[PDB]
RNA sequence: GCCGUCGCUGGCAGUCGGCAGAGCGAGAAAGAGAGUGGCGCGGACGCUACGCCGCGACGAGUAGGAGGGCCGCUGCGGUGAGCCUUGAAGCCUAGGGCGCGGGCCCGGGUGGAGCCGCCGCAGGUGCAGAUCUUGGUGGUAGUAGCAAAUAUUCAAACGAG
RNA sequence: UGGAAUGCGAGUGCCUAGUGGGCCACUUUUGGUAAGCAGAACUGGCGCUGCGGGAUGAACCGAACGCCGGGUUAAGGCGCC
């Protein structure tokens, strides 16, 4: 919307809300990133620290799918089953222990961040971090692998 | 036979004349109508003494009395004649202005019924 | 020049590139000629599966 | 080409135009720059705090109890003063009412 | 003439919320009605926060209201919320709240009405408890936002761990130089 | 005295009426509270709460910023049972007025077919300049000038000349 | 007994235009014979600012501005203009 913009209460006064002295001249600083090292440099240094040099190995034929494993935390792993399956272990007499498949959620890697609630479970997944999986036998259950 | 007005306060006005545009005398490119002057060197924006004078919000009408014709009065434009009853309650205070449209035949059966409204119309015998 | 605080943005708009921009306003005129043609060739193949 | 060199004119008038204020005094200053092994061994001090709990308690509700026996063994002119009495609205209401009978 | 300063005569506090909602601007009709018309500080601390934009009233997760509405001593209270009560995957014991909130998230409405608590709204409440007597004002965090990481001393200075704006992270995105003690320094 | 801005994060849903009882300006934290025993059928205004009302203080301004425009231009969706050959747009006006202003409304004339108010939407949207662009017209001015190369005169004819 | 006086509501956070040629004065002050010169310090101005006075006037004296009525002043004045 043009009739809500600030050049329609910028009619009439000569510079157009730029400026007497210094004019809205077209490039006084140069076009893009220039003079990053000398004339920018207060700001690539004071609000990009790091832009300029190298760092670390590069890697050619980069494929981002090598790499992939996304991972879910300990206090979402109960939120990937039902809800009548965590509420029937609670019920549950006979000890037994749902199996929480992770890979078919679409996870691969669990991490242990949060709580868990007390009763046995059997997560299958492709990688487990160390704590993920003390806090799986501190509470009672299997960390299954799945290649 | 004058529909007065409900009450008739004196009207007083900070200003009569026009406030005309700097140099609007010299010229005919420049109308009269106002252009706050901007000119870094203008002798009307810095407040001379004697010069052309300035728009202030100073001048601003007593609000008990502003839009308030010399007949105490304020006043609508009326476009036919099922306006009228939008102003038959408003009758001892605003006005009728039949608007510069409305063909003689139906201004004459628009001041026909504001005549019985007892409102009043400020160009009644305009057209005929 | 760069203002107080923001990114470094590189924007890839160097080339003359007004002269090769592809505008959409055919995509509603080409979803129904793709649409036409599939509906004669559900009707080329009469009782064949539609999909192929 | 020769343009002014250096001056400090308006500067200390833009200084007060949003004043000059003394820094936010804040209890609980940090502890950055404080020396490593005392910093250290402040951290091994509150670390083993705890380690005197049960023993804390057993002297605070100690002298709480004893604050028992502590606490529990202690335990212008007449005329204008006159005026400002009767003139009083909640002492001065029976003087008032003293008043207004007097009239019977 | 006086010699006085006008750079800050004009207080910029909301003297009205900017949106343009009627169910909002009826809410601010009854509480602008209880605010001025009772001697609570509570109704007035609603109606100040019903003008406030949506960055300064946050949401509410349900976990964050079941501990701060577990703390010893208010139990049998109405929690109040100016923003929305969003849910909280990662809680699995729900308790009975009374709340008070001006959304409640279609996953959260079902928590709470299972585990038996109320969901009042802000005239329900304000028939309830005109004066708020019975009730916790709560509100979201409000640094929560990531804009509050690039927010203090800019980056590349001594002890400013201030988030910087880059267009993607990794090895070649601001690493080389005002990082590394190596190349160049570091702050 | 009037206009406006700011502040009081001020006041007003209490217009609580024969189902009535008309109050919250007063120096002093809190109820014109309940129960428990010794005729005449009457009463202005208000309140588009984005509204209305009351108090004080204040009011310069380039560059720049922000807000409010029931200021204006052109088209779009709605809406005025809108206006119009009993005269629309446009233009002229020693006519009447409104608004601090941007601007606007009436009257008279001219004209001959379309045009506007409101709520939203959109933008190639407001000119005094840019040795601006195109077109038109002035003072200069009945002025400069109609001066290189010797030279014209008389009578007659045609012809309004 | 909120531990001197006087005054006044403060604290904090983002986003941000214009500017980055200045000049004058009292006092101090460096170069220069000096300059309506070149160069610093402090405060106030002009620039961005009208108004009364100084006949006139960027900067001096008074005094800072919404539009008006009455009264009184500042600095300057009161033969005539
Ligand atoms: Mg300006
Ligand atoms: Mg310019
Ligand atoms: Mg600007
Ligand atoms: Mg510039
Ligand atoms: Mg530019
Ligand atoms: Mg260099
Ligand atoms: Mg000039
Ligand atoms: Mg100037
Ligand atoms: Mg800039
Ligand atoms: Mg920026
Ligand atoms: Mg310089
Ligand atoms: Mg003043
Ligand atoms: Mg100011
Ligand atoms: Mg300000
Ligand atoms: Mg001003
Ligand atoms: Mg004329
Ligand atoms: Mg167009
Ligand atoms: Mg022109
Ligand atoms: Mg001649
Ligand atoms: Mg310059
Ligand atoms: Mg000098
Ligand atoms: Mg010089
Ligand atoms: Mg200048
Ligand atoms: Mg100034
Ligand atoms: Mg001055
Ligand atoms: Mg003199
Ligand atoms: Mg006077
Ligand atoms: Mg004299």
């Amino acid at each position: 919307p043009s009739r809500l913009r600030k050049t329609r209460k910028l009619r009439g006064h000569v510079s157009h809300g730029h400026g007497r002295i210094g004019k809205h001249r077209k490039h006084p600083g140069g076009r893009g990133n220039a003079g990053g090292m000398h004339h920018h440099r207060i700001n690539f240094d004071k609000y990009h620290p790091g832009y300029f040099g190298k760092v670390g190995m590069r890697h050619y034929h980069l494929k981002r799918n090598q790499s992939f494993c996304p991972t879910v935390n300990l206090d979402k792993l109960w939120t990937l089953v039902s809800e009548q399956t965590r509420v029937n272990a609670a019920k549950n007499k006979t000890g037994a222990a749902p199996i929480i498949d992770v890979v078919r959620s679409g996870y691969y890697k669990v991490l242990g961040k949060g709580k868990l609630p007390k009763q046995p479970v059997i997560v299958k997944a492709k990688f487990f971090s160390r704590r993920a999986e003390e806090k799986i036998k501190g509470v009672g259950g299997a960390c299954v692998l799945v290649a | 036979a004058a529909l007065r007005p409900l009450v008739k306060p004196k009207i007083v006005k900070k200003r009569t004349k026009k406030f005309i545009r700097h140099q609007s005398d010299r010229y005919v490119k420049i109308k009269r109508n106002w252009r706050k002057p901007r000119g870094i060197d203008n002798r009307v924006r810095r407040r001379f003494k004697g010069q052309i004078l300035m728009p202030n919000i100073g001048y601003g009408s007593n609000k008990k009395t502003k839009h308030m014709l010399p007949s105490g009065f304020r006043k609508f434009l009326v476009h036919n004649v099922k306006e009228l009853e939008v102003l038959l309650m408003c009758n001892k205070s605003y006005c009728a202005e039949i608007a510069h449209n409305v063909s003689s035949k139906n201004r004459k059966a628009i001041v026909e019924r504001a005549a019985q409204l007892a409102i009043r119309v400020t160009n009644p015998n305009a057209r005929l | 020049a760069p203002s107080r605080n923001g990114m470094i943005l590189k924007p890839h708009f160097h080339k003359d590139w007004q002269r090769r921009v592809a505008t959409w306003f055919n995509q509603p005129a080409r979803k129904i000629r793709r649409r036409k043609a599939r509906q004669a060739r559900a009707r080329r193949i009469a009782p064949r599966p539609a999909a192929g | 080409a020769k343009s002014k060199n250096h001056t400090t004119h308006n500067q200390s008038r833009k200084w007060h135009r949003n004043g000059i204020k003394k820094p936010r005094s804040q209890r609980y200053e940090s502890l950055k720059g404080v020396d490593p092994k005392f910093l250290r061994n402040m951290r091994f001090a509150k670390k083993h705090n705890k380690k005197g709990l049960k023993k804390m308690q057993a002297n605070n509700a100690k002298a709480m109890a004893a604050r028992a026996e502590a606490i529990k063994a202690l335990v212008v002119s007449r005329k204008l003063h006159r005026l400002a009495y009767i003139a009083h609205p909640k002492l001065g209401r029976r003087a008032r009412a003293r008043i207004a009978r007097g009239l019977r | 003439g006086v010699d006085i300063r006008h750079n800050k005569d004009r207080k910029v506090r909301r003297k009205e919320p900017k949106s343009q909602d009627i169910y909002l601007r009826l809410l601010v009709k009854l509480y602008r009605f209880l605010a001025r018309r009772t001697n609570s500080t509570f109704n007035q601390v609603v109606l100040k926060r019903l003008f406030m934009s949506r960055t300064n009233r946050p949401p509410l997760s349900l976990s964050r209201m079941i501990r701060k509405m577990k703390l010893p001593g208010r139990e049998n209270k109405t929690a109040v919320v100016v923003g929305t009560v969003t849910d909280d995957v990662r809680v699995q014991e729900v308790p009975k709240l009374k709340v008070c909130a001006l959304r409640v998230t279609s996953r959260a409405r079902s928590r709470i009405l299972k585990a038996g608590g109320k969901i009042l709204t802000f005239d329900q409440l304000a028939l309830d408890s005109p004066k708020g007597r019975g009730t916790v004002l709560l509100s979201g965090p409000r640094k929560g936002r990531e804009v509050y990481r690039h927010f203090g001393k800019a980056p590349g200075t001594p002890h400013s761990h201030t988030k910087p704006y880059v267009r993607s992270k990794g090895r070649k995105f601001e690493r080389a130089r005002g990082r590394r003690a190596s190349r160049g320094y570091k702050n």
